[PDB]
């Protein structure tokens, strides 16, 4: 399934269970909620000059 | 079955009690518990759960009338003065009582080696030679000591009845383990460990035999079922540890290991050492238990010696007031208050 | 802020807690001590 990911080629993430639940809990949120809170910007790519 | 002890409240007593309750009458000649009933020294004191009997004084007839009801009967009158009379009052009481005798009862009286003090050797050259269960009728006195001799005396004089009625004494060496008075003061010394270096007595290298509480109840179970045909034993360690071992071994565990070698005189300054104590401080004394590591059939905690299982003997103190090191880290931002705090 | 802020000049007087420190230290603690991760977690994973 993650080759049929690299042929549509979406994002992937993997997070490790192995820690207490809760910290796990805290590391996907963190790196999901970038992708929700930008989420208004969807691409809105910019430029420094 | 039953069994006495006098002033359990004092740990010789008390956890010689202990142990004897967990036992097994018989047992001790292989290599559920028993009724164990004891005197209190304090009103403050109350029953030991391993004893039932509550008596903030007995009345002389009760007393005598347990010492029936027994099995067998032990006394001990280390330290205490009123003991030894009070057991001369019973001894003699029990003369009446065996005519009364249900069985042939067994008696013991419980004594120390200090009785030894003043003692020329077999071989004052060979200082080293031992002596045994055999010697003590040697003993050359010390004096509050020799009144426990007399009464010792005279428990044997009311032994001859023998076949028909069983009197027992016993040396013992310094009590070591449980809290022990002397090494309790020592191990508070070291556990405050305050001074930079421990006193140290004199020459110091004078020799204690010494045993250990359990290892005294082992020994006292065996003369009780074997019924021994000599009626004192010895009660000492092969240790033949010199005082100077005992606390150069005691500071270099708990302490600095730096010691002092000091004037008794300013020992004589503490609160704890009674005159008794600083007597113990003084004897040197080489004796063997050898009628006893024949006969007796003990499983030892160690036949050896305080050096050796000081690890043990020392987890057992700090169990006898739980001293468990508390141990803390607190986590946040810095100083004040955080700083203040732990401080506090 | 406000504690460390009314500390006494003389007391903050070229310390850690001098403001610009005081800031620093304190986000540096906060980007230490991830509920990601902390030094906590040492000791959670004794379950002590």
């Amino acid at each position: 399934i993650q080759d049929e990911f690299d042929k549509v080629l979406i994002p992937i993430i993997m997070v490790n269970g192995a820690r207490k639940m809760h910290i796990v809990q805290y590391v996907m949120n963190m790196k999901l909620k970038p992708l929700v809170e930008n989420r208004e910007s969807i691409f809105e790519k910019c430029y420094p000059v | 079955q039953r069994v006495f002890i006098n002033h359990l409240d004092t740990y010789s007593s008390g956890n010689i009690g202990k142990f004897l309750a967990n036992c097994v009458a018989g047992a001790s000649l292989e290599e559920g518990t028993f009724q164990i009933v004891g005197t209190l020294v304090k009103p403050e004191s109350v029953k030991p759960d391993f004893a039932v009997e509550a008596y903030k004084g007995i009345s002389r007839e009760d007393l005598l009338s347990h010492l029936m009801e027994c099995d067998a009967v032990i006394y001990n009158i280390t330290e205490n003065v009123q003991q030894v009379e009070e057991a001369l009052w019973a001894v003699s009481a029990l003369n009446e009582e065996i005519s009364h005798f249900e069985k042939r009862k067994v008696f013991i009286l419980l004594s120390t080696v200090m009785t030894w003090a003043r003692s020329k050797p077999l071989d004052p050259d060979d200082n080293e030679v031992p002596f045994t269960e055999e010697d003590y009728r040697r003993r050359k006195h010390h004096p509050n000591f020799l009144d426990h001799i007399n009464a010792e005396k005279i428990v044997l004089k009311f032994g001859k009845n023998a076949k028909k009625f069983a009197t027992y004494v016993v040396a013992s060496g310094l009590q070591y383990g449980a809290e022990g008075g002397i090494l309790h003061t020592f191990f508070k010394m070291a556990w405050l460990g305050e001074v930079p270096a421990l006193p140290v007595f004199g020459d110091g290298t004078n020799c204690i035999p010494a045993i250990h509480v359990v290892d005294l109840a082992g020994v006292i179970q065996n003369i009780i079922d074997h019924v021994p045909k000599l009626h004192y034993l010895v009660a000492v360690d092969e240790a033949v540890h010199t005082l100077e071992d005992l606390v150069k071994c005691i500071s270099k565990n708990t302490g600095p290991g730096k010691i002092q070698k000091v004037p008794k005189e300013n020992a004589f300054l503490t609160k704890d050492l009674t005159q008794e104590y600083l007597d113990h401080l003084l004897v040197n004394l080489r004796m063997e238990a050898l009628f006893v590591k024949e006969n007796f059939n003990i499983r030892w905690v160690a036949q050896t010696g305080f050096v050796e299982n000081i690890n043990s003997i020392l987890k057992e103190y700090k169990q006898s007031r739980g001293l468990l090191p508390i141990k803390i880290c607190i986590l946040g931002p810095p100083a004040v208050g955080k700083s203040s705090i732990s401080e506090e | 802020k406000e504690r460390v802020m009314n500390l006494p000049e003389s007391v903050v007087a070229g310390t850690h807690y001098s403001q610009d420190r005081f800031l620093r230290s304190l986000s540096h603690y906060r980007d230490i001590n991830t509920d990601d991760e902390t030094v906590f977690n040492y000791f959670d994973e004794l379950e002590i």
